[PDB]
């Protein structure tokens, strides 16, 4: 009926090396997808470091710029990939996608994991 | 991976106040939105509140809007149910809930992986 969301409990990454967070989901007829945001837990709050719109990719700090993308062409793939992941990367991330929806409103769903980095 | 157990459920008069508690297990308890729900006899499981992992935003059904406040303490792994001003309509089964939404979602019994075996609550006439 409305999309869902799968992104696994935590994700394992080697140091150095690069990780993939997947954030998937089964494409439904009638469903746009307008907006896909990745967020990273600095803190309490969430901060936007990826957000996808009508007008492509923006990378929204300065560490990520040319180490951070969602690369995968499979529709309903939004996957964040990092390379060269720090010790500072260990942190929860979310993934957050806005859909229009076949009654043209929106709906938005939102997912967290736990990104470890392992040496 | 996570067991919740709720307490704190009992008898009470209309009128009164009852505190539910939900002990969750692990170390990721930060990691994740938690929700009750409740069920009363012959009927459907509705949501009741939901708080975010941070605390903070709350989200509440209509029908115990103002009533109820959800709270939570993450160095204690337990989330609270503040249950104020009580009406006989509120008896029920009452259940934890925990999931990984962060911010949306959050009335939605399938945004929930894991959920504790339920506490009754009575409030009589």
């Amino acid at each position: 009926g409305r999309p869902i969301l799968e992104v696994p409990e935590s994700v394992t990454g080697p140091w150095k090396g690069d990780v993939n967070l997947p954030c998937t989901y089964d494409p439904l007829q009638g469903y746009t997808q307008v907006l896909v945001k990745w967020l990273v837990q600095r803190g309490s709050d969430p901060v936007t470091i990826f957000l996808r719109d009508s007008s492509g990719d923006h990378i929204q700090q300065a560490k990520y710029q040319g180490r951070l993308h969602v690369s995968h062409k499979v529709p309903g793939d939004v996957s964040l990939q990092l390379s060269t992941l720090e010790m500072d990367d260990r942190s929860h991330y979310t993934c957050e996608v806005t859909w229009q929806t076949p009654d043209g409103n929106q709906v938005v769903r939102d997912k967290i994991t736990e990104l470890r980095v392992q040496k | 991976q996570v067991q919740l157990v709720e307490s704190g459920g009992g008898l009470v008069q209309a009128g009164g106040s009852l505190r539910l508690s939900c002990a969750a297990s692990g170390r990721t308890f930060s990691s994740y939105g938690m929700g009750w729900f409740r069920q009363a006899p012959g009927k459907e499981r509705e949501f009741v509140a939901a708080i975010r992992w941070n605390g903070g935003s709350t989200y509440y059904a209509d029908s115990v809007k103002g009533r109820f406040t959800i709270s939570r303490d993450n160095a204690k792994n337990t989330v609270y149910l503040q249950m104020n001003s009580l009406k006989p309509e509120d008896t029920a089964v009452y259940y934890c809930a925990a999931g990984r939404w962060d911010k949306y979602g959050s009335s939605f019994q399938d945004e929930y992986d894991y959920w504790g075996q339920g506490t009754q609550v009575t409030v009589s006439s």
